[PDB]
């Protein structure tokens, strides 16, 4: 179905490229979902590459101060992870249970939209 | 920072300046009001999808909304000479912002702070939306704006008739007493301030039906009624209403003559029960130098429901006195504003009857007596006036039968007894007016009498 | 400093203020008044004792206020009656029926000319100092409206008539005090 | 992969997009050069980590149980994840249709 | 028991079989349709435009393209890079979790970020839908009042 | 007066122009009534132009295609405006009634566009000018000490920024505060030459921490 969607919007845009009110239609357009889902893509990618970077960092200075206190005073200890641990789980839940509305809302309106005519008629585009 | 915008408001100058700095703009322009949750264009198709915020969101925007529709009302009632463009912009206002203000109308519960903001946005519309003020002023500033502007002010006014007919039954105040009554000590506080709030509503509404007889000082001949002659609303009226849902008189065929007599009859009944707790209360008053200390802690336990058992004896008789003279000014207030809106109910019956005698009655005979029909002083028409066939203008003017006006008369004249006689005199007696418009109370009640017993040619 | 306002605390919200004759305890409390108004024209803060000082002025005047309003009041209701009190200073003497009279002699028991220089010295204190910052003002201004308060009576936002109006502390009535006080 | 050739006129996005590429294109010049200095970092440190001692990671020595618990937990929100993302392809396809 | 549960895999099976038939005609068509559609984007392609913005907008799309390349690379060198440093921490809850976690917390950021988009895209259009129906409910109010007028 | 096919015309341009919303003051700063001028020009125009009062004429034809809001007519008639800011104030006036600071940068960053799409080239004050309108004070100071070499620019529009009541950055992407640099380097830059010392001295006592070692050195 994505597949489908996909041919059909390339084929719409190859239709309307031979148009002389498409440049006007460009113009006046704030949007669009090419570029839009370009961006979300390249955000993404970059924010996954700076935390993991970062982290990368913050574990190697972590790991050469302990083998320089290893080697210096010959001894050394390491601080758990359990608050952080427990910081992240009460972050995840409260996430969760801020994005249950969200997914209550989204069914909601899926729903009431005249859309369920589908899922009634079990898979039935016709 | 509200107080002393009411403060500022209160005085003549400070309104002035209020008016020239621009205050209703302000609050057009402010972004407070743009994300509503209240959206509802008089038709049933209508919502609102809002994000997650404080709970209560309609409570919320009415209370946030009530200090601005206060200050609005009180430059209103305040206005020097700029009180025309004052309800201009007050119209303006309503008119940019008629999603929220029709979604408020429509929207009634059984709470204390609905029917305040009710009855304020009432009298804010009967203020600054009227048909007569647009003929006034503003008529020459695009008819099509101010076509707009007279629909927006009948819907209104349909949304104003149907709260009437909602909240017009003395079983309603009981019926939303249980609904907000925190606690029995309370609940005297409660359906005081419930009373209140209904007879604010009556006095916005009366002064929305007297807003045309004002203008017309030098002459009292003219006729302002579109009723129906049946005086079945009374009974329709007598049962129970719904105060939480929508209770819409057929608006095909438009209210009548019934539900005005309902109202006057429950104003009697109140004010007589209020003329009855006010001597109570003047007695209590005069006997409190001598009350028992059981009784006086009783009287400051009824007041408020705390605990006031360990103040001294002093204390509590200067709160039973303090709470004797509110309820005695209470009471005044009640009783004033019940014979103002009596005498209100007298002068819509009398030129209702007016109306039916020489205007229309019997649309199946082109009698010249049916002549005329300009309402009011100023030069205003109406459609139609008798039609031999049906037409929906018969809905909105008297019927195309002579039986039903004669069976309204009756009925007329069999609810007009010694009961009700008794009643307004009592009533004339006690109160005379307190605007200026001439004494005229005995003349309009013989007419009244005079119209009702009489048959219609 | 720090003392006397451990003593104003305990004074305000610890221990009741309503044993001692309304007399003697009005008396005592316009001496202290006069006593402190004295003190503050003759200077005690400088720049980090302002706020302090401040405090304690909004103490004492929430003092005056608690006895103000307790000396209205009566126990049992018992030399509250009869007419025309003959406790005053420079007001004149007041009379009103049982039930009203313990609450008309406290009333004529204040002042005119020990409330006009009251309010003349907390004036002056105010517009002395430049440096009070925002605790300061608003010490100052709570003192003010404690001042208020004694005097006329607050109010409450409304409409059109729904305001909170209270008899006797007000300002009307030329034949009496708070008219002149007022002008 | 071809029609980045084509669409011809910017829009009134597409300057933003051009900022927002030229944003991107200049942190990841750095995040690169931060790379490529950490790798010859890491490349020399990695023989004095190995000759020296490696530190412990096993948290919650207490309970033996809290670390499975927390183990369990982060794969059922990384399930949870993945089915809220089909759960948006389903919704998505649902309006399509 | 053993005959239910292989009465009811036989007929799930034989519903699968009969979905993954109509899956792979549909899979079929849409190659079908495809196949005429590869020729006409490459000879598409062909036609650069010369002008300050398609130019502009043609480099534009081969930064990104870059831009995406270049981060994909060095990604897969970070993935790398993790996975040779994860013997350095030692033994674990899951060998340095530090990584996982900030990963799955901003996963989770962005698909918040995501849902809230699609809510307030679906509140919008619901919203339109509803001030066409008011309008078109208002226009009918006119219509029966100018008709009872 | 001159043309004997004009008076009509011009008669019924004056009475058009007439409706244009010079600031009303109402009261207060409405948009209201800013919007309702508009749409009131806006109307009588087009029903000038449908009647025919204000056709048949090439000249006005051409003056009310370029009122309307066109680009490729400004375009060609370039020689009248000036730049990328002329074009974008013209489409503002010529276009909208009046535009809000979240739909402005669009606009700008729309016109000049257009305008280097319409036979231009880039360059780096309209490059400048571009940011100046996207705003971010940080970014387009930091602009502007990269371009330009004038630290005495740099040193008023700092000032200027913090006398607007605006949170400034408190170092100079290196150190800390940027106005004691600038007057350092301008202080450096005038003691290059052989004269005219004095404002030194006061640039100096303005920095309390090394402009004294600055001025006992210099």
């Amino acid at each position: 179905l994505e597949g489908f969607a996909s041919i059909e919007d390339v084929q719409q845009r190859n239709k309307l490229k031979q148009d002389p009110k498409y440049l006007q239609l460009l113009y006046k357009k704030p949007l669009d979902p090419k570029s839009e889902t370009q961006m979300q893509e390249i955000r993404r990618l970059n924010q996954y590459v700076k935390n993991a970077v970062q982290d990368v960092n913050d574990v190697l200075d972590l790991e050469w101060d302990q083998y320089l206190e290893e080697k210096q005073k010959k001894k050394g200890i390491i601080i758990p992870e359990r608050e952080t641990l427990f910081n992240s789980l009460a972050n995840h839940q409260e996430i969760i249970n801020q994005q249950r509305p969200k997914l209550e809302q989204l069914v909601e309106n899926l729903q009431k939209l005249r859309l369920y005519n589908q899922i009634s008629q079990w898979n039935v585009p016709d | 920072k509200m107080a002393f915008l009411t403060r500022v408001a209160k005085s003549s100058q400070g309104a002035i300046e209020l008016l020239r700095s621009g205050v209703i703009v302000r609050l057009a322009q402010c972004q407070v009001y743009d994300m509503r949750p209240e959206t509802d264009p008089h038709g049933v198709f209508g919502m609102r999808e809002t994000p997650v915020f404080i709970p209560a969101p309609v409570e919320r925007y009415r209370q946030i909304l009530l200090p601005a529709l206060q200050i609005c009302q009180l430059i209103l009632t305040s206005s020097t000479a700029q009180h025309l463009q004052a309800a201009g912009q007050v119209l303006q206002f309503l008119v940019a912002h008629s999603d929220t203000i029709q979604a408020i109308l429509r929207s009634q519960e059984g709470s204390l702070g609905s029917l305040q903001e009710l009855a304020l946005l009432t009298g804010i519309i009967s203020k600054a939306a009227l048909p007569g003020v647009l003929n006034e002023l503003d008529i020459g500033l695009n008819d099509g704006s101010m076509m707009e502007l007279q629909g927006h002010i009948g819907r209104f006014q349909r949304q104003c008739l149907a709260l009437l007919n909602r909240f017009g039954g003395s079983d309603r105040l009981r019926q939303l007493s249980l609904q907000d009554d925190s606690s029995r000590l309370d609940g005297v506080s409660k359906k005081d301030d419930m009373e209140l709030a209904m007879q604010q509503i009556c006095s916005n509404v009366m002064e929305y039906c007297q807003a045309l007889m004002i203008q017309n000082s030098p002459s009292f001949q003219q006729t302002v009624c579109l009723f129906t002659p049946s005086l079945k609303e009374s009974a329709s009226r007598d049962g129970t209403r719904q105060d939480s849902q929508v209770s819409i008189l057929p608006s095909w065929r438009l209210p009548s003559l019934g539900v005005v007599i309902h109202l006057l009859k429950q104003s009697a009944n109140n004010f007589f029960t209020y003329y009855d707790i006010h001597r109570q209360s003047v007695g209590k008053l005069q006997n409190v130098e001598q009350l028992p200390p059981d009784e006086i802690k009783e009287l400051c336990q009824s007041e408020m429901p705390v605990g006031a058992d360990k103040i001294s004896t002093t204390q509590k008789y200067g709160l039973a006195r303090r709470r004797l003279v509110k309820l005695i000014n209470s009471r005044a207030k009640l009783l004033s504003l019940c014979s103002y809106i009596i005498e209100t109910c007298l002068y819509i019956l009398w030129r209702h009857l007016e109306y039916y005698l020489l205007h229309c009655t019997t649309s199946d005979s082109q009698d010249p007596v049916f002549s005329n029909m300009t309402f009011g002083n100023r030069r205003f028409q109406d459609t139609f006036n008798t039609d031999p066939n049906m037409d929906p203008r018969n809905l909105r003017q008297n019927k195309v039968s002579q039986q039903d006006v004669d069976t309204l008369l009756r009925e007329g004249a069999n609810s007009f007894g010694e009961s009700l006689q008794k009643r307004l005199l009592d009533i004339e007696s006690l109160y005379c007016k307190v605007r200026s418009r001439h004494s005229f109370i005995q003349a309009l009640v013989r007419r009244i009498r005079g119209l009702l017993r009489v048959s219609r040619v | 400093l720090e003392s006397w306002r451990q003593l104003v605390e305990i004074i305000l919200t610890a221990c009741p203020q309503d044993l001692i004759p309304t007399e003697h305890r009005q008396l005592i409390i316009r001496d202290l008044l006069q006593d402190l108004h004295v003190k503050i024209l003759d200077d005690d803060a400088a720049q980090e004792l302002m706020p302090i000082v401040a405090g304690a002025v909004f103490t004492l005047t929430a003092h005056l206020s608690q006895s103000v309003r307790t000396e209205l009041k009566q126990p049992m209701t018992a030399s509250g009656l009869g007419q025309s009190q003959y406790v005053q200073m420079l007001d004149g003497s007041f009379a009103a029926p049982p039930g009203t009279e313990n609450i008309s002699a406290g009333f004529a028991s204040i002042g005119d000319s020990s409330l006009h220089m009251i309010l003349r010295n907390l004036l002056e204190f105010i517009l002395k100092t430049g440096g009070g910052f925002q605790r300061v003002r608003a010490h100052l201004y709570g003192s003010l409206l404690y001042y208020l308060q004694i005097a006329q009576r607050p109010d409450e936002p409304d409409t059109l008539e729904s305001a909170h109006k209270s008899m006797w502390e007000r300002l009307t009535a030329p034949e009496d005090v708070f008219s002149k006080l007022q002008r | 992969r071809s029609f980045h050739t084509q669409l011809p006129v910017l829009s009134e996005s597409e300057r933003d997009m051009k900022k927002e590429l030229q944003a991107t294109n200049q942190q990841l010049q750095q995040l690169g050069n931060s790379i490529n200095q950490v790798n010859r970092k890491m490349s020399y440190q990695e023989k004095q980590m190995e000759k020296g001692k490696s530190p412990r990671k096993s948290s919650l020595t207490l309970s033996d149980y809290q670390k499975k618990n927390i183990k369990a937990v982060l794969k059922e929100h990384g399930e949870h994840i993945q089915e809220m993302v089909k759960q948006i392809n389903n919704i998505r396809n649902h309006v399509n249709f | 028991t053993l005959h239910r549960e292989m009465e009811k895999v036989k007929l799930d099976q034989k519903r699968l079989d009969q979905e993954l038939d109509f899956i792979l005609s549909q899979q079929k068509e849409l190659e079908d349709l495809l196949t005429p559609l590869e020729e006409s984007v490459k000879e598409q392609s062909g036609t650069i435009y010369l002008q300050h913005a398609d130019e502009e907008r043609e480099k534009t799309y081969k930064l990104a393209e870059n831009i995406d390349a270049q981060l994909k690379r060095m990604a897969q060198d970070l993935k790398e890079v993790i996975e040779h440093l994860n013997t350095s921490a030692g033994p674990g809850d899951a060998s340095n979790p530090l990584q996982q976690i900030c990963k799955i917390l901003n996963a989770h950021m962005d698909s918040l970020q995501w849902i809230d988009q699609n809510s307030a895209l679906l509140q919008r259009k619901v919203e339109q839908v509803t001030k066409e129906c008011e309008s078109r409910r208002k226009e009918q109010e006119r219509g029966f009042s100018i008709a009872f007028d | 007066s001159t043309s004997a096919s004009a008076r009509s015309m011009c008669r019924v341009l004056d009475d058009l122009l007439k409706k244009m919303p010079m600031l009303h003051t109402g009261g207060t700063q409405t948009l209201t009534e800013f919007e309702l001028k508009w749409q009131h020009w806006r109307e009588e125009c087009e029903r000038h132009l449908q009647n025919g009062t204000f056709s048949s004429n090439v000249h006005m034809e051409a003056v009310c295609r370029v009122l309307l809001g066109d680009e490729e007519v400004l375009l060609e008639k370039r020689d009248l405006m000036t730049t990328w800011y002329h074009f974008l104030v013209s489409r503002l006036l010529f276009k909208h009634p009046t535009v809000k600071p979240t739909e402005l940068h669009f606009y700008a960053q729309s016109s000049l566009d257009m305008f280097l799409a319409g036979d231009s080239c880039p360059e780096p004050l309209d490059n400048i000018l571009l940011a100046a309108f996207e705003f971010d004070i940080h970014q387009v100071i930091k602009e502007f000490s990269i371009v330009s070499s004038n630290w005495w620019f740099v040193a008023h529009l700092t000032d200027l920024l913090d006398h607007c009541q605006l949170f400034q950055a408190h170092n100079l992407y290196f150190g800390a505060n940027m106005r004691e640099f600038l007057l350092l380097d301008y202080a450096s830059g005038l003691f290059s030459h052989h004269s005219l010392w004095q404002l030194g001295v006061d640039y100096f006592d303005y920095c309390p921490n090394l402009g004294r070692e600055y001025l006992k050195l210099h």
